């Protein structure tokens, strides 16, 4: 990860502005929904039958808060994305069995959410910042593989 | 697969963006060219800074062939078989460039209509451009 | 996309594996179940160790889906339409999976086929497991 | 990497029997005629115009050497996969722009051209070992993305 300075202010800035607790159960809310065979991975949040079921769902919102707090873990302690991510690796590799592509598959769910939210603030230059994290944060949880 | 949910859910989008497509087109491109500038190794022979005049002229033609899928929607393979040969063929495009730029397109659409980009639709145009992808990647 | 040399390098193949079909199905899930443990977990409900006698009955059913594939080359989404409801639909398979299993078929025809697996062959076998794969998660 | 003992003797040991220098332009042959992409990334070896000319091509074999040796190394320093291959994977992100997945994809070459190569003693035990490794040497050419 490089990470320069007007690339740092980018990122800490325009999450100043989002709702992280939104951002955690919609990017989780969405990826559902586009990626349905990841349903199966979460057999025990109830139904998900429709769009709708997969949305009020509150179990889906939960999961999607201990979602974004380890994102946010990830913004404070970006020189060691690997360390701040060793168990949660541990843990979707010796126990969910989760194939990594499934990773990165959530990192643009969390991308463009944050678009969708931000408006034209979510430039171009800004998505890049987001990109180079949420794809470090994403290799993070495959390196016990 | 596409369903007549699907079929319907793109051609409203595609009559929403109306005669934007031209600078959305240019703006997923600007938006790939910077989160993933392995993509820009393509464009060696252009003109690529952030505002620029042959991105813009590009821009428009990709946002026509999606404007003639979203039309043809039945027809894919047959609507774009000439973007096919380019691609596939002549350039030999990594199969896995397609994935960066849909993604753009998605965040593109995103930006520009909170009001219609939900989580159903979106489905509907994530599927679409993966089988526009697939026939672009399909020799 | 599959050409008539690919159309006709499948059914050689098929024509030659005869009644192997079985015991090669077999072969390559046993070789999935080990070089992809994480495959294991869509069978938790039957024995899987090494030799064994449901892995041998679930691998003749899969090569006969083959053969069937093999004679309706050109009619894939209608020939195998009753597999997706089950894959897709029922069972909720990562698309990640069928690349491991289409290896280790590979794998299991190279191993027993010196003489007719060549890089011609290899590519048309390929991609006949890719849109096998591709209709399998059609849904 | 795990890597057990029966684990390890199996690699050894069907490494044994087969002849480096032709896994390795073979490996290298089958992925340019069956990923016809990976083609535009050695412009340099010629022409690649069909089956024929992609396999008698001398450039072609001599490639797949220098491929198989580094790979001989992964063998010799199962220790440190990341150690080894930190200079190279270097080379194929800020040079060669190489999307890792790509890696994978000639992995199971090799992975095939052994069984290929070795019939019948190429059983399910050996291959899951080989699995591994080329696993294994995959992903240590990825760490510096
Ligand atoms: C994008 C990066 C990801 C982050 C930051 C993340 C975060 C987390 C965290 C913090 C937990 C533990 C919750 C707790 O401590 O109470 C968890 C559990 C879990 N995650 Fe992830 N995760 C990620 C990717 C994924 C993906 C893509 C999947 C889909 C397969 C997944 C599936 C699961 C499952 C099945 C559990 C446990 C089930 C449960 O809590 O009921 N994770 N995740
Ligand atoms: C799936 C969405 C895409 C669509 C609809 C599309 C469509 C087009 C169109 C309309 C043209 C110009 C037609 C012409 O002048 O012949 C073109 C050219 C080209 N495309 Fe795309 N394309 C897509 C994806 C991609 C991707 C992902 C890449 C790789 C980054 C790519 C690389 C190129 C290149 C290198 C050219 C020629 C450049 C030039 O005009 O000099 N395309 N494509
Ligand atoms: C692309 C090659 C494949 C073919 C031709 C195929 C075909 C079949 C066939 C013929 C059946 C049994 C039909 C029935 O009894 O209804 C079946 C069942 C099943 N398949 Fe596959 N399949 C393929 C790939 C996969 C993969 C990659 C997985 C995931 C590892 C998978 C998971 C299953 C499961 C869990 C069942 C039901 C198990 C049972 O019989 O109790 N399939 N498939
Ligand atoms: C499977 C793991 C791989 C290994 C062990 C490996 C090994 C090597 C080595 C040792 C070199 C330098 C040769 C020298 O020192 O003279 C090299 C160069 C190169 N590799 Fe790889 N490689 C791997 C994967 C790939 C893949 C999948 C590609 C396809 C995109 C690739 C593309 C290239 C290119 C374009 C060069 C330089 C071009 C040239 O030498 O003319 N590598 N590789």
């Amino acid at each position: 990860v490089h990470l320069t300075d007007a690339e740092k202010a980018a990122v800490n800035g325009l999450w100043g502005k989002v709702n992280p607790d939104d951002v955690g159960g919609e990017a989780l809310g969405r990826l559902l929904v586009v990626y349905p065979w990841t349903q199966r991975y979460f057999d025990s949040f109830g139904d998900l039958s429709s769009a709708s079921a997969i949305m009020g769902n509150p179990k889906v919102k939960a999961h999607g808060k201990k979602v974004i707090n380890a994102f946010n873990d990830g913004l404070k302690h970006l020189d060691n994305l690997k360390g701040t991510f060793a168990h949660l690796s541990e843990l979707h590799c010796d126990k969910l069995h989760v194939d990594p592509e499934n990773f990165r598959l959530l990192g643009n769910m969390i991308v463009i959410v944050l678009g969708h939210h931000l408006g034209k603030e979510f430039t171009p230059c800004a998505q890049a910042a987001f990109q180079k994290v949420v794809a470090g944060v994403a290799s993070a949880l495959a390196h016990k593989y | 697969v596409l369903s007549a949910d699907d079929k319907t859910n793109i051609k409203n989008c595609w009559g929403k963006i109306g005669g934007h497509g031209g600078e959305y087109g240019e703006e997923a491109l600007q938006r790939m060219f910077a989160a993933f500038p392995t993509t820009k190794t393509y464009f060696s022979h252009i003109d690529v800074s952030p505002g620029s005049a042959q991105v813009k002229a590009h821009g428009k033609k990709v946002a026509d062939a999606l404007a003639k899928a979203a039309d043809h929607v039945e027809d894919l393979p047959g609507a774009l078989s000439t973007l096919s040969d380019l691609h596939a063929h002549k350039l030999r495009v990594d199969p896995v460039n397609f994935k960066f730029l849909s993604h753009c397109l998605l965040v593109t659409l995103a930006c520009h209509h909170p009001g219609d980009f939900t989580p159903a639709m979106h489905a509907s145009l994530d599927k679409f451009l993966a089988s526009v992808s697939t026939v672009l990647t399909s020799k």
